[PDB]
């Protein structure tokens, strides 16, 4: 996931 | 925040912190996100689209630590979640990675400047700072990307942006970044956004005055090389924002  | 220093709601008085009420009463935080005018608080819309009821959510402004109370807080119901219909997420890539939250009081009330609370400028259509300008970011996100709790503490840091023909590069990101996202980071790498800073702000002077430039996103790990942190790019969205905040 990349999402922060 | 990896890297960087503590600081308190004082010196970014914009900064929204955002809870999420748990089905059998546990409450926990959310995302980052900044009060753009009294009644409105701007973050990214990946926090919310796996729980869009706004009943769940409890804003809190002048909050400068994620567990216990700050004397000068003020605790807000969201009236209003408005997730971006067109976002979407490819392999890295965040698209349209912003939401608005319109808040409101038990009471009835917005937000109320105050030594605590302050709402943070827009910038203007397509109006950015120049690529190597030192800005900055705030979260209680993590202070190192394998950690398991967050910071209690209000963190912040300064980093730099990158042109796009740099983080576009395929040892970066390629063309997972768009024209509607700013990328930013340390020149030695040494300090970036983390789990748990989404939604926060990306702020830089501005016709001399602090403005809300990027909303943090997306990025690979936290402070690697050759990996920035990405934002949405907020002077991109105005038109989207005006028509959202509007009666």
């Amino acid at each position: 996931c990349s999402a922060f | 925040i990896i890297g960087g220093e503590f600081t308190t709601i004082e010196n970014q008085p914009w900064f929204a912190a955002i809870y999420r009420r748990h089905r059998g009463g546990s409450v926990t935080y959310v995302c980052g996100g900044s009060l753009i005018s009294p009644c409105w608080v701007i973050s990214a819309t990946h926090c919310f689209i796996d729980y869009p009821k706004k009943e769940d959510y409890i804003v809190y402004l002048g909050r400068s630590r994620l567990n216990s109370n700050t004397q000068g807080e003020m605790k807000f119901e969201v009236e209003n979640l408005i997730l971006h219909k067109d976002y979407s997420a490819d392999t890295l890539a965040h698209h349209n990675d912003i939401a608005l939250l319109k808040i409101r009081s038990k009471e009835g009330r917005c937000a109320q400047p105050s030594r605590t609370i302050q709402t943070i400028a827009l910038p203007s259509m397509y109006n950015d700072p120049q690529f190597g300008t030192s800005c900055e970011i705030t979260g209680f996100g993590k202070e190192q990307s394998t950690d398991y709790l967050y910071p209690e503490q209000l963190k912040m840091t300064v980093v730099k942006l990158i042109s796009h023909r740099e983080c576009q590069q395929p040892h970066y990101y390629g063309s997972e970044v768009t024209t509607k996202m700013l990328c930013a980071a340390d020149p030695q790498w040494k300090t970036d956004s983390c789990q748990g800073d989404s939604g926060g702000p990306l702020v830089c002077s501005l016709q001399g005055r602090m403005t809300l430039t990027g909303i943090v996103s997306w990025g690979r790990g936290c402070a690697l090389k050759d990996k920035p942190g990405v934002y949405t790019r907020v002077s991109h969205f105005l038109p989207w924002i005006r028509s959202h905040t509007k009666e």
